[PDB]
Order: structure tokens, then C-alpha cells, then sequence
RNA sequence: AACCAGAAAGCCACGGCUAACUACGUGCCAGCAGCCGCGGUAAUACGUAGGUGGCAAGCGUUGUCCGGAUUUAUUGGGCGUAAAGCGAGCGCAGGCGGUUUCUUAAGUCUGAUGUGAAAGCCCCCGGCUCAACCGGGGAGGGUCAUUGGAAACUGGGAGAC
RNA sequence: AGUUGGUGAGGUAACGGCUCACCAAGGCCACGAUGCAUAGCCGACCUGAGAGGGUGAUCGGCCACACUGGGACUGAGACA
């Protein structure tokens, strides 16, 4: 536009959104405030997990929980390796990454680092789903 | 309405050059005879003659070429154009094609070239580039 | 950690002697590993950077964090070629010296040398090896204990000195003669393939 | 309470000082009005550097330089010259 | 006295108090980014003991010290008087 | 203008696509070729072609891009001056550079830069990214350089006054 | 000064982007993935094994800000059919203006002075066995304030076409 | 609607609607008043070719608060 437009004109941008908002508190005490507290993670208590399917033109079941978050925010996680110990009525982490294949969820937990055990087989990763060296 | 006949004289020997044909024909007046007395000097124009009858007008220009039928002012732009004016400072003095080119200023003192302003500490608002 | 490879693998890999100057050659045409005695694909132009730099460095046994800082130390001399200023400075530290001078005939044994503070430079004990050397300080040997058999027996190995180097083999001193170049400073890897390495980095 | 004095600059062991005129309610190394040379306690023989012009106006106009102060400008004729060229007129 | 205050000069907007007139200021600025030369502008305030100036009119002041809430100017001469 | 072959010369396979045609029945698939050929020293070209299959089809456009060869003038191993070059949506910048620096551009155009003997420049793509008018942008690029001599001798003054 | 190679290496990854491959196991289940996408009987993509590559007292994952983004385009984008000329006029305010003489000097360039704390980034020099670090000395930053010049350009005044 | 200006008085380290009595109807707003919402400000740090964009934790300067809301005394200096 002519430099006289811009000169009247704001000349504006479109400001982007975040991947994660359950992270970022809507705060709850005492009075039910604002948010400034872009955590990388935070906790909840699983309210009912089970598996659920995926959508095409994948096949398996997948096999998730659902949790609530201390910040008053449902939120439907997943939980990652073979097998698990997660039941109703038990605290754990969460940790911010999508899933693709499956709709809905955009959390997943971290194994080992809380009330849930970490995977009980593994030799070759064991940094991630949290499983401890073996020394025989 | 002409509201900025500096760039209407650059637009001319642009397009007339452009063609390639050999002389032009512009209304006269103060600073286009200047502009085109140093774009005389620098080997860019062949020739230009002033005529004048009871107004403004005319510059004739004749262009320059080379012998194997090449250009040699390969094109033209106007920088401080109105509605928005572009000054410089002598520590800013532009300089167009590592020198191959020229920029021509208005300094305080006259118009002229660039590295004139260069070995004078001059500022100025320049007037157009040309290659 | 400083080094553990079998010095082999090093060499065999990038393909140049690194530094015996005399190839170990037996299955050494090819690279190590179950998938070295049959050829492959070509190598990206990624990969061929990533070999002249890989290769820039087990030359000396330095760090990663270590090898960006000494670039862009470099990086500031404001004359020459940033690739060869860099190659110089990466001459003067003390290790290389050592090798340099003849007082041991592996960057190794030069490390364990000026890192169990057998030598000096000038008269007083200096053993950081990643010393910075400057021209004309003429690096001494600490001769309380130079008594020992692999000091005399290196030195005798007077094979060559290159036209930057003058040390006698009697009280074991050495020096620096100028800055060194190009046309004699282990020729022959790039200079421009490092050079670009570092704008992708 | 204009009053000239230490300040200390050195990192966890090796201290450093820098002779400086402030006001006196300033903290110890907060604010000032201006530097007057330095001095090194460590590596004895203590160097001192000092100008010799600021420090003869700001006793002039009037200013009591603490203990360790005084003892560094008696070593270097600045007391001397003072008490010289004052309380003769 | 050894020095002088902020003399601005300006045209009067309006005049309807006593001893007290409303000069407006006037002057250009560049953008920000852009390097188009806007212009704003101020409304001061100034004292004229005896109502001499009239509307439309360009005149120079001078700053005083609190002479009023918000009224502390002063007036000088009524350089090109108007009609 | 057409230049001979009585130098050496680089080739350097940039990219190939298998590339179809569909007939009744099912697809027939081709693979065509990109290839520039230069002596690192001043002169380079690029040619194409297609075939059945991808070592004739290489030798192909090997074989065509020998019959362009541009100029490139030179001076210390760096670009003249400052230059733009566009072809339908190739936008190429390129800039001289300091000594010994080392080149700063994208893939395709690095093979061309390369193979006419450059040592140190800089360029940014903008817009397009396909192998092919990235390359002709840049080749019309490189047709632009003036040159210090061209124009002592264009305009009347000489050398070492134009400066 | 004495004694001992003796007490002292893990982590991620290997289909393409991207550097680094083959067995055995499971068979659209288990499962994986940043994006393309892999898994229904000979899987370099899932799991273990053995090799290889990158870093290394560290290594990975998450969260956040800038980059690559010329994707808010002043430097630096566009409007026939891809998102985009108001259905068309009249017009206060505003933005921009024909040619020439004299004038003024707001905008413009330029000179001197004050001033822009110290510590920071940078340049030179120096001290701890080198390095961080510490020390001395210099520049940089104003659209600032005062004061002196020039008169081409734009603006203000008296003119002529 | 003490709002804006004036005459007069009182008051303060000190000018002044700072406060009082009388008089006249002014003042600011599209060059964003009023309102709503978020934040202590600066030297600086992070990134960027650069223009810029984003943060104001360690160190220095200023401002403001002392369980929440009022008030003043002693004093050069506090509403501590």
C-alpha cells in the first residue's frame, strides 16, 4: 500500500497459538486466577484408563487413561511401552506430545518417573519409558 | 496531473533506450538541464543540446551506443520519490556497483556525482541511480 | 574422555595414515565394519564436510566443544585465508610441539610427556597439553629426571625437521623458527570444506 | 558527610580496591561521585596509583578520608603537601 | 539572569478568559519506522495582564513558572497581528 | 555464442525424477536427467534429456549440455559485483565475498557456482526450489556481469577513473 | 620423597530429510514415529542380538523466545481466472502538486562545546602454570541542549508567466 | 461543577484552586479524552545478515510497600 496508508494504518500480524494449553494454568487458588506458569509438566490422578481404537487406515488398540489435571482441566492422556501398572485412583506426570494416528488425545505420561512403573523389559533405550540399567 | 517530472525524465530515456532508436524530446526546465549535463560527463549520453522558444522546453538528448550495438546506460530509477523524500549523511553516501554505476545527489552546494560528495563530507537528497 | 579408539579404525576409516605416515595397509583399503569390505552409495555433500572435519580432528585428539572455540578464535585475525589462520593456530599448541620437536613419535606419548609434567617451556613446569605456544619460546625438557630411555631413543630419530623447527639434540632444546603455511603443514585434507562446515554448523 | 574511602572489587580470593570519594551513607560498593586512582594490597610492595589534583580539592573543600586511606596518601606526599600549602595561607 | 526559558511562538485559538489567552504550537515529526513527516501539535496556555491579543491571531510566548493549576506562560508581542 | 570443446571437463548428476505416461493399459515410466558441465575456470553449461533407463539417460544430457557454455567473468576468484538474476519464479541474489570464506548457497545453485570456478560468494534462493529454473535463473544470472575492461572500453573514460 | 596400570564410561541413534546394516524373533496383534508413513509369513521402520556413527562426564525428552518465514514485505509481497477493486457518483477534513526572479532559513547537510554513571558487548595491553575470571586504558550509543556556517532540494514571504 | 479563569483572604522550605468567600461560564476531546484490561521503570541479556523481535532473573540506578485501612508526634531529615 502507499507509505500515507501504513502511516494510518496499524499494519498488524497474526499471532500464533500453543500446542499444550492444559500446561499453561488457568489458576485455581485461592480465587481462581490467571495464567503465567508455562511448566513443562504437571500431575493428575488417572480417573479410568482402558484402550481405545485408533483411526484409518491404522489397526491396533490403543492404550490410554484418563486424568485430571491438579490445575482443574480434564484431559485424556496416553501411556507409552509394553505394559503397565496404571489403575484408577493413582498420580502421575504428564508429558506435552501429540499422537497422530489417534484423535483426541495430545498428552502422553512418563513412564518409570512417577507412581507408574517403568517398562520391565527393554536393553536397548532404557533412557526413555525409565527403566534402570541392568547390572546382572 | 505530472506530479513528479524527475522520474517522467528518467522514464523516458528508459523506454526510448529500451527501443533503441536515438533522440528524445523533453520539456525543460532548472534541474533536468543539470541531470543531464552530468549524465553528459560520465561517457553515458552523447550529446545533448538546449532550445528554447517561450516556455519550458526542450532538452533534446541523444542517446549513446556501442559500436557492436550494445547499450551502455543499461537502466535508470528514481530514489527519492515524492510523498516520501530520501536524504543521506556523508557517512551513508550510496554507492552503486562497487562503482560501476553512479548516484546523483543534491548537496548543498549543487548537484553532483557521487564520489564528489565522498571527497567533500557532504550529505544531500539523492536523486536517482543509474548502471 | 580423551581417547580410547585402537587408532586403527580412525585411520582405516577416513583413509589417511593419521599419523604413522605409513599405513598399517593390510585390510585397510576399506573401512572398518562388517559392511566395509563391499562398497555402498555415495557419499552426501553433508557427508563429505563431515569426513574433512572428523578427519580435521583425531588428528590432535580435541574435544567438540573445544574444536568451535579454537575456530572461532581464529576467526579474528583479519588477514589471510580463515581456513589457513585457523590451521596455523591449531600448530602451536604445545602437543603438537612436542611431536614437532621429535620427543616422541605419537601425539599420545607427547600427551602423556607434557601431561605428567616431564617438560617446561622457559625454565618453569607448564603441563596443560592445550597450552598456547607462542613464536620463539624455546620449550625445555626438565631435566631433573630426562633420563629415561624412550626421551633419548625418540630423539634419535632425527628423520626430518621441517623449515620452521631448530633444536639441538644435546640439552634436548628446541624453538620455533616463524608461523608456519600451507604448502607444508600436513598437506594435503580441504580447508574449505571446515571453512563451510561451520555456517551450517 | 562527603568522605573518601576503599572499595572492594577483587572476585572470591584476590581482592582489589580503588580509591573512590562518596558520600557516606552509600553502601560499600554501591553508588559514588567519582574515582581517585587505585591500589593493590596483594603482591607486596603495595602499588598505588593516585592524581594528586582530585584528591588536593577534595580535601580543600573538605573530606576526611578514612584509616587505611590516610596511611596510603601519607606514603605519598599528599598529606604533606595539604598541611603545607593550608595552614601557612 | 544568565539564561532564557522555552520561547515558542504560535497563533491564538482561542481568547474568551480574562487575562488569558490559548496559543497553539505547531511542528512536524518523522514516523517511527516509515520516514513520512507527520505533524501534531499543542495547546498551551499563557497570562496577558490587559487582554490585548484577539482571536486568529500569531503571537510568542515564553515559559514561567506555576502561575495557575495548568497555566504557566507568558506572553510577549503580537508579532503579525490579523484581521 | 557457441563455444568449442577442446577443454576439460566436470559433470556432476544434480537430479533425475521417473517421470510417466499413461496408455491404455497401465503407465510407462521414463527417467530424464540434469546434469551442468563446467572446467572449473570460467565456463559452464547444463544440459537435460530422457531415456529408458538412467545411465542412457545420463549420457544423454551429458552429451547435450556441452553444445552451452557461459563466460562467467571473474576477478580473485569472486563475482564482479553485485547481481540478480530471474527466470519464471527463480529469483537468485548473489553478493561478492571476502577471501577465503568459503560459498554460502543452496543445493542446486552450489553446483553450478562450483563447477565454474568459485571460491568465495554468497546467494539466498527465494521462491522457487525446483532443480530446473532454479538453475536456468541462476545461469541468467551469471549472464549479467558486467566487467571492469567492458566498461572502460563502453563508456569514454578509461579504467582507474571509473572507480 | 615413596608406591601402584593399578580404584575411574556412559548416553542417543542407524527407511528418506540425516552421518551410520545385517541376522533372529512377532505377522494390521504387539507396537513406533517430528513429517512422510511402517506392522496381514522372508520387515535395514516393531523387539532383542551383533556391528557402525555422533557426543562424551555427560547424554536424551518435555516446556519457552528468536531464526529459517520475503508467512505483515521500510530495507522486502500482492489484487484478470488462484484470497483480494467498494455497484457508481458529489465531495468538508486530509495526502500530493505546473514554470521562473528575489527572499527567509522551519525541514536538510556541516563545525565547536556540554552531556549520554559504574559494571557489560567490542579493541589494545596486563596478571593467575593456560582457560573461564580478574586489572588498566580506549572507542559506541541522542531522535538531546547551546552556539557558527551553506543555500541545491521541500516548506514560509513579495513577485512575473 | 473546585471543574477552567479572576478578585481577595488563609496557608506551605516554597509558586499554585493547595483551601476558603465572591464573580464569569469555561476546560479537554478524531493528532484517541473517558473507560476497560495487562505490567513496576532503566543500564542490560537472547536472537538476527540487518532492519528488528522477545525478555527486565544474578550486578548497578530509581520508584513504591511493611498483617489490611486510617492519623500524627519527636525530629534537620518520617507520615517511620
Amino acid at each position: 500500500p502507499t507509505i500515507n496508508q501504513l502511516v494510518r494504518k496499524p499494519r498488524k500480524s497474526k499471532v500464533e497459538k500453543s500446542d499444550s494449553p492444559a500446561l499453561n494454568k488457568g489458576y485455581n487458588s485461592f480465587k481462581k486466577t490467571q495464567t503465567n506458569v508455562n511448566s513443562p509438566q504437571k500431575r493428575g490422578v488417572c480417573t479410568r484408563v482402558g484402550t481405545m481404537t485408533p483411526k484409518k487406515p491404522n489397526s491396533a488398540l490403543r492404550k490410554y487413561a484418563r486424568v485430571r489435571l491438579s490445575n482443574l482441566i480434564e484431559v485424556t492422556a496416553y501411556i507409552p511401552g509394553i505394559g503397565h501398572n496404571l489403575q484408577e485412583h493413582s498420580v502421575v506426570l504428564l508429558r506435552g506430545g501429540r499422537v497422530k494416528d489417534l484423535p483426541g488425545v495430545r498428552y502422553h505420561i512418563v513412564r518409570g518417573a512417577l507412581d507408574t512403573a517403568g517398562v520391565n523389559d527393554r536393553k536397548q533405550s532404557r533412557s526413555k519409558y525409565g527403566t534402570k540399567r541392568p547390572k546382572a | 496531473v505530472m506530479t513528479d517530472p524527475i522520474a517522467d525524465f528518467l522514464t523516458r530515456i528508459r523506454n526510448a533506450n529500451m527501443v533503441k532508436h536515438e533522440t528524445l524530446e523533453v520539456p525543460a526546465s532548472k534541474i533536468k538541464r543539470d541531470i543531464a549535463e552530468i549524465l553528459k560527463r560520465e561517457g553515458f549520453i552523447r550529446d545533448v543540446e538546449y532550445i528554447e522558444d517561450d516556455k519550458q522546453g526542450v532538452i533534446r538528448v541523444f542517446l549513446k551506443y556501442g559500436k557492436n550495438e550494445e547499450r551502455v546506460i543499461t537502466n535508470l530509477k528514481r530514489i527519492s520519490k515524492p510523498g516520501l523524500r530520501a536524504y543521506v549523511k556523508a557517512d551513508e553516501v550510496p554507492k552503486v556497483l562497487n562503482g560501476l554505476g553512479i548516484a546523483i545527489i543534491s548537496t548543498s552546494e549543487g548537484v553532483i556525482t557521487d564520489k564528489e560528495a565522498r571527497a567533500k563530507n557532504i550529505g544531500g537528497e539523492v536523486i536517482a541511480y543509474v548502471w | 574422555s580423551r581417547y580410547t579408539g585402537p587408532s586403527w579404525k580412525v585411520s582405516r576409516r577416513l583413509g589417511i595414515s593419521l599419523s604413522g605416515t605409513g599405513k598399517e595397509l593390510a585390510r585397510r583399503p576399506y573401512k572398518p565394519g562388517q559392511h566395509g569390505p563391499n562398497s555402498r552409495g555415495k557419499v552426501s555433500e553433508y557427508g563429505m564436510q563431515l569426513t574433512e572435519k572428523q578427519k580435521l580432528r583425531h588428528m590432535y585428539g580435541m574435544n567438540e566443544r573445544q574444536f568451535r572455540t579454537l575456530f572461532i578464535k581464529a576467526s579474528k585475525i583479519k588477514e589471510g585465508k580463515h581456513g589457513v589462520n585457523f590451521m596455523v593456530l591449531l600448530e602451536q599448541r604445545l602437543d603438537n610441539v612436542v611431536y614437532r620437536l621429535g620427543l616422541a613419535t605419537t601425539r599420545r606419548q607427547a600427551r602423556q610427556l607434557v601431561n605428567h609434567g616431564h617438560i617446561t617451556v622457559d625454565g618453569k613446569r607448564v603441563d596443560i597439553p592445550s597450552y598456547h605456544v607462542e613464536v620463539g619460546q624455546v620449550i625445555g625438557v626438565r631435566e631433573k629426571s630426562q633420563n629415561i630411555s624412550t626421551i633419548k631413543e625418540a630423539v634419535e630419530a632425527t628423520v626430518g625437521r621441517p623449515a620452521f623447527v631448530s633444536f639441538d639434540t644435546e640439552k634436548l632444546e628446541g624453538s620455533f623458527t616463524r608461523l608456519p603455511e600451507r604448502d607444508e603443514l600436513y598437506p594435503e585434507i580441504d580447508e574449505a570444506l571446515v571453512v563451510e562446515y561451520y555456517n551450517q554448523k | 558527610a562527603v568522605k573518601i574511602r576503599l572499595k572492594r572489587m577483587g572476585s572470591k580470593k584476590s581482592p582489589f580496591y580503588r580509591i573512590v570519594v562518596a558520600d557516606s551513607r552509600s553502601p560499600r560498593d554501591g553508588r559514588f561521585i567519582e574515582t581517585v586512582g587505585t591500589y593493590n594490597p596483594l603482591k607486596d610492595p603495595a602499588e598505588v596509583v593516585l592524581k594528586e589534583d582530585l584528591v588536593l580539592d577534595w580535601l580543600s573543600k573538605g573530606a576526611q578520608p578514612s584509616d587505611t586511606v590516610r596511611n596510603i596518601l601519607s606514603k605519598e606526599g599528599v598529606m604533606k603537601k595539604h598541611h603545607e600549602a593550608k595552614n601557612v595561607k | 539572569e544568565r539564561n532564557q526559558r522555552k520561547v515558542y511562538q504560535g497563533r491564538v485559538v482561542s481568547d474568551k478568559m480574562d487575562k488569558t489567552i490559548t496559543v497553539v504550537v505547531e511542528t512536524k515529526k518523522n514516523h517511527p519506522i516509515y520516514g513520512k513527516r507527520m505533524k501534531y501539535s499543542k495547546k498551551y496556555k499563557a497570562h496577558d495582564e490587559n487582554n490585548t491579543a484577539k482571536v486568529g491571531d500569531i503571537v510568542k510566548i515564553m515559559e514561567t513558572r506555576p502561575l495557575s493549576a495548568t497555566k504557566r506562560f507568558r506572553l510577549l508581542e503580537v508579532v503579525e497581528e490579523a484581521v | 555464442y557457441i563455444d568449442p570443446k577442446h577443454l576439460e571437463l566436470e559433470d556432476r548428476v544434480v537430479a533425475i525424477n521417473r517421470v510417466t505416461k499413461v496408455v491404455k493399459g497401465g503407465r510407462r515410466l521414463r527417467f530424464a536427467a540434469l546434469v551442468v558441465v563446467g572446467d572449473k575456470n570460467g565456463h559452464v553449461g547444463f544440459g537435460t534429456g530422457k531415456a529408458q533407463e538412467v545411465p542412457e539417460a545420463i549420457r544423454k544430457a551429458i552429451e547435450d549440455a556441452k553444445k552451452n557454455l557461459v563466460e562467467v567473468p571473474m576477478v580473485g576468484s569472486t563475482i564482479p559485483h553485485e547481481v540478480i538474476g530471474v527466470f519464471g519464479g527463480g529469483r537468485i541474489l548473489m553478493k561478492p565475498a571476502v577471501e577465503g570464506s568459503g560459498v554460502a548457497a543452496g543445493g542446486p545453485v552450489r553446483a553450478v557456482l562450483e563447477l565454474a570456478g568459485v571460491a568465495d560468494i554468497t546467494s539466498k534462493s527465494l521462491g522457487s526450489n525446483t532443480p530446473i529454473n532454479v538453475v536456468r535463473a541462476t545461469v541468467e544470472g551469471l549472464k549479467q556481469l558486467k566487467r571492469a575492461e567492458e566498461v572502460a572500453a563502453l563508456r569514454g573514460k578509461s579504467v582507474e577513473e571509473i572507480i
